[PDB]
This record gives structure tokens, sequence and C-alpha cells, in this order.
């Protein structure tokens, strides 16, 4: 029954620019990633369900979907922002 | 699907999996560089190699770096993402463009105890061993899987890649600390202990949460209180 969910704005159009991204817009974006999924994961902590009725079902199969888009994101995330990381030890 | 001509991993970008690492050396490394070998003595190579252990341990690590080493091209199928036209096009494109390492993530997803997984049968039984394809199968349960798949001249050969021991987690955190400058006073050890359970994963993670905070401090290269701030940032998540 959750209702308090905070809500990421324009995070479907930054989590396409990952690849695109400067680190500064990266460290923004992970930061928000993870706000979202502390939402989230609050919410998978009410019903007592770990990731692993019939409107309940539904839902819950959303957030969980929901959670894996977003974690398969912020691991493209930090797979670019270690990479340009490396960029920047490597021009030192 | 995933597929990459030739992956730049060597056994250099996996830390600790010794053991493991060379088990699968010997089943799939060996009988390609000298398939005439298990010929003149006659054994069949395994078609197929299951790596079973918790997630970001490196199972993928694995088989890319085994591609490498092997100068074959790596396929990777997820197996939730398959959820059996897919597979036999899968093959071919495999048999195209060998050699080739077949990586099927989350196999038990479609290999639990219907078309696809039939399919997959098929395939393993069709091309031979010797040949220039095989397989390689990533999971968390072995135990859910049908029994069809772990049967002779399939998934024969079977591996615990399981999470990083103090020691291995050291290398892992160097290892994703090379191409980027460090301190020469840093305790690799301490860091070992701090992250006690922690995954292959999750270690790269902190390297990356590392080198964040030592750029947003415009330091030069990355200090030890970094890697614990790191360290501290992961255990939240
Ligand atoms: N032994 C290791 N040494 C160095 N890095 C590792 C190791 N294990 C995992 N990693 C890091 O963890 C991340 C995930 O690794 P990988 O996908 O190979 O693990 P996995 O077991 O295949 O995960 P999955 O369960 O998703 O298949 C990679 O980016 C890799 O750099």
């Amino acid at each position: 029954l959750l209702a308090n969910v905070k809500i990421d704005p324009s995070l479907t159009s930054r989590i396409s620019q990952i690849d695109s991204f400067k680190l500064s817009e990266l460290m923004v974006l992970k930061t928000d990633i993870e706000t979202q999924l502390e939402a989230y994961f609050s919410v998978l902590e009410q019903q007592g369900i770990g990731m692993d009725s019939d409107v309940d079902v539904l839902q819950v199969t959303m957030i969980r979907k929901n959670v894996n888009m977003l974690k398969n994101d912020l691991n493209h995330l930090l797979q670019r922002s270690h990479v340009l990381l490396n960029q920047h030890f490597d021009n030192m | 699907f995933e597929v990459v001509e030739r992956p730049n991993v060597t056994y250099n970008d996996i830390g600790g999996l010794k053991k493991q690492l060379q088990e699968l050396r010997e089943a799939i490394e060996l009988p390609l560089k000298h398939p005439e070998l298990f010929e003149e003595v006659g054994i069949d190579p395994p078609k197929g190699v299951l790596l079973y252990g918790p997630p970001g341990c490196g199972k993928t690590l694995m088989a890319k770096a085994i591609a490498h080493e092997v100068n074959a091209t790596f396929i990777r199928v997820v197996g939730s993402e398959l959820v059996a036209r897919l597979v036999h096009e899968l093959f071919e494109l495999a048999k195209e463009k060998a050699p080739t390492i077949i990586f099927i993530d989350e196999i038990d997803a479609i290999g639990a105890k219907n078309r696809t997984l039939m399919q997959l049968l098929a395939e393993m039984d069709g091309f031979d061993p010797r040949g220039n394809v095989k397989v390689i199968a990533a999971t968390n349960r072995p135990d859910i899987l049908d029994p069809a798949l772990l049967r002779p001249g399939r998934f024969d050969r079977l591996i615990e890649v399981p999470l990083p021991d103090e020691f291995s987690r050291a290398q892992i955190l160097q290892i994703h600390s090379r191409k980027m400058t460090t301190d020469d006073d840093i305790n690799w050890q301490e860091l070992a202990r701090s992250t006690d359970e922690f995954n292959g994963a999750q270690l790269k993670a902190v390297t990356v949460e590392a080198g964040m905070i030592a750029l947003r401090n415009g330091q030069s290269s990355v200090k030890h209180e970094d890697f614990v701030e790191g360290i501290s940032e992961v255990q939240a998540r």
C-alpha cells in the first residue's frame, strides 16, 4: 500500500546518456539512482518479502522488475564510471 | 544476445580462483589447443562446464578470459531473457564464428526440474567434442537443475566459484586499482578484513567509490582512507 516512494525525474533520460555523460554528471546520477532504490527497498521491507492476493503478486512482480532494471543501469553507470576513472589516472 | 568478437580480458584480471580457473583450463583450453591428443589417447573433452556459485564472483570473467587466451568468439546469453528458435540460431552463429565460447548465464531460469530446454540438449548432442565450440553455464542453484543437463555429453563438468576469501579480496581490490595511482602505505590486508563476505562485483564498486572521493578531493592518487570510506559507502548497499 505504498504511496511514499520518491520519484526519479529525468531518470530514464539521464540513464540513457551514461556513455555520454561526464564524471560529475555520473556522480549526481549514481546518487539519484540509489535514492530511488532506497525507496523501493523500504517497500520490499514492509511486505517482508525479499526480491526472491493476486494484486499483491502483480505489484511485487513490478517492484522487483523495476529494481532489477535500476540495478542493471547502476551497474552500467559504474562500469562506465570506472573506465572514465581509469582514463583520468592514465592521463596523469 | 551479446556477442564479443574477442574479449580483451586476461587471467591477470581474475583475483584468486586459482584452483577453479585451472580446472576450467584443463577442461576447455587444453582440448582446444591440442584436440588431437584427446583423440590419440582417445578420450572426449567435456562439451559443457557448469560454473555455479554466488553472483559477482567472476563466472563471466572466467569465461571471457578463456575465450581470450584461446583466441575465440565470446557469445553470452542471459537465461531469464530467454524466457527455442533462439537457441538453435545461437549455436548456429556459434559454429559460424568458431572458435567460440558460448556462455549461458542464469541457465537455471530455463533448466529447472519445455520447448527451449529440450532444444539446448539437442544442440549440445549436435556438435561433437574435440570441436572448437565449447559451452560454459552459470547458475546459483545447481540443485534446482533438471538432471538431463548434468548427464554426460552435456554439462558433465562442475566447478564451484565461491566468494572471495580474505586474501582473494585483496587481489580483486588491487586488480581494479591497477590503472589508478595508489599510495605506497596502503594496507591491502586491513581492507580485506573490513570487506567480510564481499563479492567481486562489490569489491570493484569499492574502487569506483574510492577513486571518486580522491577525485572530489583533487588528490593525485587514491589514499587508503578513500578506500575505507569506499568500503563504508559500499556497505550501505
Ligand atoms: N575474482 C574476481 N576478480 C576480479 N574481479 C571480479 C572477480 N569476480 C567478480 N569480479 C567483478 O565483478 C563484476 C561481475 O563479475 P562476473 O559477472 O564475472 O561475476 P558472475 O559470477 O559472472 O556474475 P553473474 O552472477 O551476474 O553471472 C565484474 O565487473 C568483475 O570485474
